[PDB]
Formats: C-alpha cells, structure tokens, sequence
C-alpha cells in the first residue's frame, strides 16, 4: 500500500498585489470560455469550439482591514501557492488584472465575526509552477 | 489537623469540657466532651482532589436529647466553612458540613447520649495555587478585580476562604483555521463558594453581566492578547463544589510567529 | 504565536440619518458596477471596464419604532463603525444618499420578535477611515 | 443597564373591513417603489428616482369562516395595531384599498390544521400612530 | 376563557364528477386573476383592476384505482365539504368545469405508497355555503 | 416552626415479646434545616413569587424551600440562566 | 513487590522500626512499624491491564494520632509515583496513591494506633513495551522528541516513569474511497 497524499487546503499562500493575505478561507478560480456551438449543415452531432475565454474568481475570508475598501475597482494580480508537505511540489497560480465586480464594504451580523467575501473577473493566467 | 480541630471547638464552645482523641477518655471524663474521628482520604477528582473525611462525634450525659441538639448546632456554627489554622502542623483547612450520623445513638454503659456530625475537608493534596493555564490565570485575576474575594485558579485549596470563586479549565479544542492562523477554544466553568445561598446568586449574576459587557478579558497586563468570550451560561442547581455553577466559553485567535531569513541583498546578471 | 484578531459583528454601531441605531443586528453594502465585457476583434481574452457604480445596501434588526416607515423615500446617510478592541483601529464607512426600496410597514409573526428588514440602494460612499 | 424591549409579534391586532380579525398569525406589508436608474454622461455612479408607487400584503392564520372567499376582489381596507406593553406607544397602520390577488377557495391537508393564505396589493397606507 | 375551534383537514369530503372521492389526503384551489397594473399619466401611485380570473387546482392522494387516467381531460365538477364538528357549519365549495392539466399515468417508487398527484384549472366556482 | 412530611413506615411490623408489646415505626422528615433567610437577591425569582402570591393568595417562598413551609405554598427556584449580546448596545 | 516496599520505606523512613509482612510481628515488636498487605489483581481494560492494590498498615504506640498523621504523611511522599525497584524480583513498578483505609482505627489489646494507607500498581502482566501500531510509534517518538520525556506507547507498564505520556490508539475506521485509494 504505497503512499499517496491528497493537498490539504489550510496549505494555501495567497499574495493579493505582492502582499500576503493571511486572513483569507477559501478561494476560486475558474477560466470559462464561450463554447459556440456550431450545429453544421450535414452532420447531425453538434461541434463546438474554444470561443473567447473569461476568468472568474471569488474569496472569503476575515476582516482584519479595509483593504480590499481601499483597493476599489484597481487591476491587481493575485498569486496562490498550494505546497504539498508530503512531496513539497508546491503548485503555483498567478492570475493577471485581477478586478473585484463589487466593494465588500460593509457586512456584518452582530453575534458573528465579521467576514469578508470578494469576486471579480480576470483577463488571464499564468501557471508559474505546478 | 486534629489539632485544629480540637482548638477551634474548646476555644468557641464553652459548654464543652474536652475534645479528645477516639479511644482516650476513661469512664470519669466529665461530659459533654466530643471525639474527632478521622475517616477516609478519597480521590474526588480533578477539582476536588483528595478529600478527607471527619466525624465530631459529641457526647453527653444522658440528661435530655435537647442539650445535645443545641451542642450540635454549636459545633456545626464553628467549624462550617469556617477556616480552620493548626499550630501543630502549621497548615490551614476548611470543614465543610456533610451531615449527621445514622441515628441519635444511645449507650447505657457509659450513661451517654451520642451524636455524631459528619465534616469534610477538600483537596488535601494541593499545596501551590498556581497554574500554567495562562486563560485561568486572566480570569481568576478578572475575577479577583471586579469582586474583590478570593480566586483559586486550577484545583480548590484546602483552606479556601470562603467566598471564593474558582476559574478551572473542563475542555480544550484547537483548530487551524488558515494556513497562518490557530484558534483555540477553552470551556471554563466557575465556582461560586459561600456561605450565604443569596450571596452566590449575587456574585454570579455580576460576574456574569461583567463577562457580558465587557465582552473579552485582557490575558495580560502587557496586553497584546485577549479572550473573546461566546458564551456564559448558569445552572444554578449544580453542585457548588464537584460541577461549579458558571460555565463559559471564551476562544482567542493566534497567529503562526514565522521569523524566517530576509530578502537583505538582491542582485541579478544579464545574457542575450 | 503572537497575536491577531477578528472584528466581532457586535461591535458595529450605525447611525441612521444622525440619529445613532441601537436595534440593528445585520447590515450589508456593497458598490457594484456593470461591467461592460468587451470582446475585441482579435484578441481572444474578454475584456472587463469599469462601467458605472451602483450601492445597494440592506438591514435587518429589532422593531422598535416606526422610524423607517416615517422615512418614507427620503434621502439619507448612514454611518457604520467597526470597531476593534484588541487595536482601538476602528473602521468607519458613511454611505450617501440612501434611499430605502420598499418601506417596511408590516411584518410581524404571531409567536417571534418583531423584527425589520431594510434594503435600498445608495449613490456613493466615504471611507471616513480604517 | 437600563430597561429595553421587543415588540413581541403577538400584540397585533389586524382589523380587515372593520371587523377584528382573531385567527391570523402573520401579517406583512410593503410599499415598492421602482428604481428608475439614469445614466448621465460624465457621472460613473447610477442616480435613482422614486418613481411609482406600489403596495403589497400577505396574510397567514387559520381558517375560521369562509370571509376571504366571500369578499372576493372588492376593495377593502385593514388596520394593523401594533401594541407595546413596557410602554403603551403602539405602532398603529391602516392599509388602503387593499384588493385580494386570488381567493384561497381550498387549502386543506388531511392531518393538518386547515389555514388560509391571503396576498394581494393596496393602493396607499395611512400612518395612523406610532 | 370561551370556546373557539380549528378546522382540521381531516374533515374534507371531495366528490369528483358526483362520486365521493376518499383516498384524497390534501386539496388546493385558488381563483387568480391577472392584476393589469396601471400607471396613470399623472398619479404617482400604481392601480390596480380586477382583470380576467383563472382557476388553478391541485390534489394529492393515495393511488387506489384508475379514475383519474380513465378520466382524461374531460370537464368534471368538484365539490368540497369542510365540515366543522364544534359548531356544524361546514362550509361547502363547489368547482365549475374543472381540466386536468397533466393526466398521471405513473408516478410509483419502489419501497414507497403509490400516491397520486393531479392539477388542473377550473373555469369558475359556486360557493354553496359557508 | 418546622413542617414534617410523611415518608412511609418502618420495615416490618415487629412485636417485642420480652417487652410484651407491638411496634411500629413512622417515617417522617424535615426539609431546608439550614434555611432561615426566606429572601433571594435573585429579583426575577422576588418578581414571579410577589405574581403568585398576589394572584394566587398562598405563600410563595422565593429561592429554596424553608423548613416551616405553611402548606398550601408555592416556590420559584431559578434552574438555568443564559445571557447573550445580541447587539453592541442590547443584551 | 513486597520487598521492594518494604526497603523503600525502611530507607526512606528513619522513624521506621521495622516493616513486615502481615501476621508475622510479635507482641515484642517496637512501634511504628508497618505492614504490607497485598491485595486483589484485577483487569481494568486494555489501557491499564492487570491493577494490583496494597495496603502499607502503619502501627504506631497509641502515644497520640498526630504521629502517625506525620508518618502516613511520610508513606505517602515515599510511595506516591516513585518507582521502585525490587531487587529480590529485579524487576520496577510505580506505587499509586489511592486512598486511605476506613477509619483511623485503636486496638486497645495491642496497645497501638494503626492506620492504612492504600496504593496500587498498574499494568502487572504487561512487559513488553512495544507495538504493532506503526501510528502509536511514530506519535510517541514524535511526543518523546518535542517533549524529553518517556512514551509508552500501546498501554500503561507498570515500572511507569512519570513524568510521561500513553498514546494507544482507541478507534480505528477504513474506508476505500477510490478504486485505488484506501
């Protein structure tokens, strides 16, 4: 019985514009694209293709400033290190332009701690690391 | 300890002429006199420790049961809850009442009606009140200052000075929330001792409206760290001593303290 | 281990059009924007642009009087003060130009508290500090 | 720590046509508006107007009597009386020209209690105490 | 403290098409109309009409024969009969012209009672007491 | 003053052959020996005894039983006590 | 085990006159002495194994109960998680004090007060020290390594040395929650 290791998600190292961010829970990211079917004159299966992409993101996490308040609409990159312990093959993320859909400025219920979700949308990626 | 016992009951009680040891007196001892029966030594627990058990078996001359009922109620009044110095050994203690024998026993051969009153003495063992839980030592100084009595931090102390409160730890759990951060959460109860019932209800509902307000406690005089409470509850039937009334819930958020190297001097080189 | 903290909700407090609000259990505001994709005639990356802003904001609370249903549409401010007690760092956001979407009138359950709900909108914000 | 207090949600007192009403248990009311959101050239942010008015109702309890069926769609009005009882300042609201959306003609489970659910639209309120 | 009642729904009797329907567990039926909202030229206030009513049923039951698949879409009355045992003034609704929307041919789980489900619309209704 | 309950009856009915007579032995008891205060500083337990006795014209005897309790009566022991913030301002 | 007992009070305990086994001193004995009784074995489940009980009945000459206060005192200082070693077996244990015996009891027809203080050993039978729990093993050399002092890894042994600290394992679960992983 060989060994074999999942990636537990408390190894994450998010660097939110060159500073790291060490309140943040979870974190997502996705690269969608529009598929444009294409249902051809003769063939009766459809074809699609790769279209235009467009990437997505979103966060939670803890208040402990008004950084993301102060960062407003501003193009930022956002850096995501998942090291393995077992193996140490961190794999690295780096999403470019980065742009929040909208200020989290203030959410808050009064018996529970002050959270902070954020999204927006990316131009693009770069995989440093894998 | 029976040293203790035997003085505080000749000096407080004048109607007694003698408290001796279990088998001293003869049959011309001159009644009433008790007898200070020293009984098992138990592990109770965590809170408790040790306790011990005493008997102060009272004696008298077969007059009326009457007499013997008003000398019981003496005794009970001096040594209930009352702190307790022995000379002999230099240590204090603290009798609690238990109860009372099984039955009013009467012994014709020695002409006596006998009672005998059921003490105890808590945590025999202890001897520091200290601890390395740095959350009991915030809170029992929290207590400390709000309501001016005495705060035994881990375990009760044999001669607690009643009214007193106790701030022991019953649970831990610890968390890793983030890659960076820890959280820990410790569920403290409390002791509330006293000898009036009325009193206990009192400081209980300061200390809790206290912790309410006042919704975090400083864990040190440096400051630089706190204990968020979530929440205080009372139940008011349980056991002053064994349980403890109060139970709280406080949990505090740390961060992993990495110092690593440093980025000092950065150079690079160029190719085509 | 050295230290850090979380912003506990009940530490907010909210004045109302001046007037400080005690009953308040929940607020959210956010500063959304439309985004304007743009899909260019030959780069395959969508596009994101600013477009315009738009605050949206909601409460919910204790009834205690009918201090919104009096309010009517009226505009107002709203002031929200996030304090922190392990560094006195408090964060205070104004928001301008409130404007309630629907005047809660009625809402009330036979057996529970009575309890508001307020959602509007809002054209701007101050970050008054952090 | 001076006294406060919740208006508990069963003080309500609802008057549908002038005749009490005992057997509702929920009652909610709200006056929408619609946004009207403008964009001004020169003016990133969004500017909302009050635009028209228009109300809602809904109402739960238990059936008693076949009332609602027999008012049908006629224009009727309800007062809603909000009682407090630490201090006597109830909150007191009558609803105008209130008009049923449908008639709960049956509404039955075979093991439960058989309750009516009421909803519709009023033309304006009158703020009658506070 | 004086008497009242609650109708359990436990006392319905629904005769479909003049036979005594008893397997039934809950029935629903309600009598929309549409609103035909209008917003005057000058009023700043929303009005509201009666506009054309639309009946809408529905019945769930224990599946004991093929009534209701051998029924199709023929037009059917329904009459409904909630009696009250307290005070004997059960209130009687009759169903005009009622459709199946969707013949249930099959609805059957293997470890579970066959029960049968039935909605419709009725073009109008007789309220025969109350 | 004191107040004994009946508790039941000694184990067997036993006759005394040598003192030529039969026994038995009742079983009494006396509840809250310690209690002489009749008084709480619990005031919502003081609030709910003053409700009872004012609607209900029997004694009402507040935090715990007392020895002499005159039959009718009616004590309002407190059992548990949660307290929360619910707001900044609001407990 | 008695005669490691009994050598650990007779050189700890300089008031001691002697220590014996139960029926064996005479009326000409010089007080205090003690005795060792030994009681049951009993199994206490999987973390404890076999516990034995002993009783050390100290004697005293019936001057005054303050006395043998000092001495039960001194007993329970000597005994009380210190492990002994019994050269007669070879073989260690670690006295746990329990408790006390009923009543400080007189004895009016040898002229003396006794009292009994009652101890107790853990884990007779176990004599290994080691397990098959490859996870016991690697957390106790991981508890031994960050915290400098013993790990015994699958149950108590009864030559203990405290401080120290047990890591058996009480609740295993397997689960395939792949076609290849386990």
């Amino acid at each position: 019985i060989e060994e074999a290791s999942f990636l537990n998600g408390s190894d994450v190292v998010i660097l939110i514009d060159g500073v790291e961010e060490l309140y943040m829970e979870e974190i997502k990211a996705d690269f969608e694209q529009d598929e444009q079917s294409i249902k051809l004159l003769g063939c009766q299966n459809e074809i699609s293709r790769v279209g235009t992409t467009k990437g997505s993101f979103s966060l939670n996490g803890y208040k402990t400033d008004s950084k993301f308040a102060k960062l407003g609409f501003r193009s930022f990159e956002i850096i995501y290190n998942l090291s393995n312990s077992e193996t140490l093959g961190y794999e690295s993320i780096r999403l470019k332009n980065c742009r929040l859909k909208k200020l989290p400025l203030i959410n808050s219920k009064a018996g529970e701690i002050v959270k902070i979700e954020v999204e927006g949308s990316f131009r693009g990626y770069d995989l440093l690391n894998e | 300890m029976r040293a203790g016992i035997r003085k505080a009951l000749i000096d407080n009680i004048k109607e007694l002429k003698g408290c001796y040891e279990p088998n001293v007196p003869n049959k011309d001892t001159k009644k009433p006199y008790m007898v200070v029966v020293q009984g098992q030594d138990n592990d109770h627990g965590e809170t408790i420790g040790f306790e011990r058990s005493i008997e102060v078996w009272i004696y008298e001359g077969r007059t009326t049961f009457k007499k013997l009922d008003k000398l019981t109620k003496q005794v009970v009044e001096v040594l209930d809850m009352n702190t307790i110095v022995d000379e002999s050994e230099n240590e204090a203690f603290t009798c609690i009442y238990k109860g009372t024998s099984e039955n009013d026993i009467v012994v014709e051969e020695w002409d006596a009606i006998a009672r005998g009153i059921r003490f105890s003495v808590i945590a025999l063992e202890d001897k520091e009140d200290t601890t390395n839980d740095r959350w009991v030592e915030a809170l029992s100084r929290h207590t400390k200052d709000l309501l001016e009595i005495e705060s035994y931090k881990d375990n009760w102390k044999k001669n607690f000075i009643a009214p007193c409160a106790l701030w022991r730890t019953t649970h831990i759990e610890n968390k890793r929330i983030n890659y960076h951060l820890i959280e820990i959460t410790k569920t403290m109860k409390c002791h509330v001792v006293s000898k009036n019932k009325d009193e206990i209800v009192k400081l209980l509902e300061t200390l809790e409206t206290s912790l309410i307000i006042d919704k975090r406690v400083r864990l040190r005089e440096d400051k630089n760290m706190y204990l968020t409470l979530v929440s205080v509850v009372e139940d008011r039937e349980s056991d002053m001593f064994t349980t403890g009334q109060l139970t709280a819930v406080f949990k505090m958020i740390g961060k992993i303290k990495r110092e690593g190297p440093t980025m000092d001097k950065i150079y690079g080189n160029g190719n085509l």
